[PDB]
RNA sequence: GUGAAGAGGGAAACAACCCAGACCGCCAGCUAAGGUCCCAAAGUCAUGGUUAAGUGGGAAACGAUGUGGGAAGGCCCAGAC
RNA sequence: CGAUGUCGGCUCAUCACAUCCUGGGGCUGAAGUAGGUCCCAAGGGUAUGGCUGUUCGCCAUUUAAAGUGGUACGCGAGCUG
RNA sequence: UGCUGAAAGCAUCUAAGCACGAAACUUGCCCCGAGAUGAGUUCUCCCUGACCCUUUAAGGGUCCUGAAGGAACGUUGAAGA
């Protein structure tokens, strides 16, 4: 999990979802791609 | 579970055939005679109030004399109270002896600790003494500093300072019961319990198992 | 929206009971119940149920689609039910059922015995397979998740409990 | 002719009973504080406690809007160096439900001896019953 | 311009900001800035919207299918995403 | 500036988290043991000596760890000089 | 970290609903504690006389009476300036 101020999609499988008022990027394919805005 | 009220006879040791010397404290636990049973209906909680020992008939005042008289029990040297566990009943005139602790393994003994009078910071809170030489001036056992310079312009509550040490209730937890001598109203506990010889002790089953 | 528009067909032998928002669905595989969200307007058109947005709420279609899916899953449960298959991977890993408690041995120094809920039944075809069955989709999914959670499948060899259909992305250990 | 001033001996005080079920905490507290102060009576005087006694029942069922039920924190300091305690709204309702109404009303009342005197007439209960049936409180729809 | 050399009301408190210049008395009235749920005087005022963050009640580059309004544009029952 | 005593040490602390250890977790160029980095978390704990007035620093040997800081770079109407 | 699940035919830990999760929080362990003026609860003991006055009321005064209990004094304590 990358805690960044700027969260973006990194590949075609990265999906942006807002959980508990926080923007998060979750990737089904690559575990290295998951980030959370913080 | 309820406990009993005894008296510290002193300390001694018990030799086991394996060659181990267990240091024990001899507690003489005479019969505790119940004097009042408290319930949810009248007092809002469940407990029993017991007494033990005897008191001088010209020394017992009339209010407590009448209180004992209602229960129909001879006056003891004090009154102690034990909270009742669930599903534990007792009648008013009932006498409870030291055989209650026949198969318990550890107890919690609470008594009023020895009084050390006005104790210094070094003795009371294990503070370090300052230098006995190297030029020191009238400050060998003083507590040193107690605050900071003008931003928190007061001493903080709960600071460790000199004062009355001891003569307060202290509980020693999880002592091994070495022997229950029901025949002569004795209880031998492993270790040292608080309080001087002849003081009252409250022995209750170990809360921490 | 698009999910909520398509109605669900209620088969024979399955009786519904609409009581305001709280709804019960009885069938041959048991009887499930659920308290719906007030913002959903559901009605039975004598052979099927239809879902519409109750007025006065912004998220009408979203709740309606959620309600549609929930009742559809309930209908699947009360007629066919759900069967979730899990498989164990690794040497010495095994499971067994004793009425309603699964005894897992997943290379731990103690046994791991998980108590099953009321409506869930298990069955092991082999030593390394568990077949869960139940009407409620949420409950069977939750028990499946908890069982996999004890020893989640690691990526280097895939050892641990895993679902029958899921794939594990194996990773090579570079020395 | 100088203005009339109430007198503490001859001032009459009535007893009221309010059901706090499902009512907004602050919107109920304002009316409660106003009546305890006595501002709802023409004979009001700033330095005399001319208010009425109020019994508030069903305090543990009071309502709040938004996410205040889990986010409103009630801070209090014990006076010791590390004694900073805090408790959320739901924790206060579960542990000491009456305290929520008490703190709210006490905050909305004046400060000083007269303020504490006004506050002393509010008797709030967690349940649906009180012991003051003898005083005959009238039901007040706030 | 104000303070110095200027009091009163507001900005919690706050010489210099805003409103406004105290000759004295009154248990009279109208307003300015600023306010009108309670401390604390005055709208739980009326009509139509926006916010779900206690944002209001402290801040930037940058990031995001949060959500309201408006005008176009590209693909599309020869079937769009 | 009609006096607010100042570097280091001793004694005694208290707070913050940008956490040194223990606790929970994501990714790993994470096979295991042992690590790297980030997020949550201040409840408790966080060396003894050689050298110099030293803070700092180097060194010897431990420890799970030998934290970074605030408090008049805390503390002389408590001590040293 | 999840289950079910739309908004957004898919996907999605969340928007409705449900589960797990740390020495942090509240308890659980020990001690003080109704001056908690919101001064609480329970058990027990003691007192069951005659009259005057004026400003007539939680009023003042005289005689008889002195209880339960407390205090003072003395011998003192592993309690204590």
């Amino acid at each position: 999990m990358k805690v960044r101020a700027s969260v973006k999609k990194l590949c075609r499988n990265c999906k942006i979802v807002k959980r508990d008022g926080v923007i998060r990027v979750i990737c089904s394919a690559e575990p290295k791609h998951k980030q959370r805005q913080g | 579970m309820i406990g009993l009220v005894g008296k510290k006879v002193g300390m001694t040791r018990i030799f086991t055939e394996d060659g181990v010397s267990i240091p024990v404290t001899v507690i003489e636990v005479e019969a505790n005679r119940v004097t009042q049973v408290k319930d949810l209906a009248n007092d809002g909680y469940r407990a029993i109030q017991v007494t033990t020992g005897a008191k001088k008939a010209n020394r017992v005042t009339k209010p407590e004399a009448g209180h004992f008289a209602k229960a129909g029990v001879e006056a003891g040297r004090g009154l102690w109270e034990f909270r009742l566990a669930e599903g534990e009943e007792f009648t008013v005139g009932q006498s409870i002896s030291v055989e209650l602790f026949a198969d318990v393994k550890k107890v919690d003994v609470t008594g009023t600790s020895k009084g050390k009078g006005f104790a210094g910071t070094v003795k009371r809170w294990n503070f370090r003494t300052q230098d006995a030489t190297h030029g020191n001036s009238l400050s060998h056992r003083v507590p040193g500093s107690i605050g900071q310079n003008q931003t928190p312009g007061k001493v903080f509550k709960g600071k460790k300072m000199a004062g009355q040490m001891g003569n307060e209730r202290v509980t020693v937890q999880s002592l091994d019961v070495v022997r229950v001598d029901a025949e002569r109203n004795l209880l031998l506990v492993k270790g040292a319990v608080p309080g001087a010889t002849g003081s009252d002790l409250i022995v209750k089953p170990a809360v921490k198992a | 929206s698009r999910v909520a528009k398509a109605p669900v067909v209620v088969p024979a032998g399955v009786d519904v009971k609409i009581n305001g928002q709280v709804i019960t669905i009885k069938g041959k595989n048991g009887e499930l119940t659920r308290t719906l969200n007030d913002a959903v307007e559901v009605k039975h058109a004598d052979n099927t149920l239809t879902f519409g947005p109750r007025d006065g709420y912004a998220d009408g279609w979203a709740q309606a689609g959620t309600a549609r899916a929930l009742l559809n899953s309930m209908v699947i449960g009360v007629t066919e039910g759900f069967t979730k298959k899990l498989q164990l991977v690794g040497v010495g890993y095994r499971a067994a059922v004793k009425g309603n408690v699964i005894n897992l041995s997943l290379g731990f120094s103690h046994p791991v015995d998980h108590q099953l809920p009321a409506g869930i039944t298990a069955e092991c075809p082999t030593q390394t397979e568990i077949v869960l069955k139940g009407a409620d989709k949420q409950v069977i999914g939750q028990v499946a998740a908890d069982l996999r959670a004890y020893r989640r499948p690691e990526p280097y060899k895939g050892k641990g409990v895993r679902y029958a259909d899921e794939v594990v992305r194996t990773k090579e250990a570079k020395k | 002719m100088k203005t009339f001033t109430a007198k503490p001996e001859t001032v009459k005080r009535d007893w009221y009973v309010v059901d706090a079920t499902g009512k907004t905490l602050g919107r109920l507290a304002t009316e409660l504080a106003r009546r305890l102060r006595g501002k709802h009576k023409a004979e009001y005087t700033p330095h005399v406690d001319t208010g009425d006694y109020i019994i508030v029942l069903n305090a543990d069922k009071v309502a709040v809007t938004g996410n205040k039920r889990t986010d409103k924190v009630y801070y209090h300091h014990t006076g010791h160096i590390g004694g900073i305690k805090q408790a959320t709204f739901e924790e206060m309702i579960a542990r000491r439900p009456e305290r929520v109404i008490e703190i709210a009303v006490k905050g909305m009342l004046p400060k000083g001896p007269l303020g504490r005197a006004m506050f002393r007439k509010l008797k709030v209960y967690a349940g649906n019953e009180h012991n003051h049936a003898a005083q005959q409180p009238q039901v007040l729809d706030i």
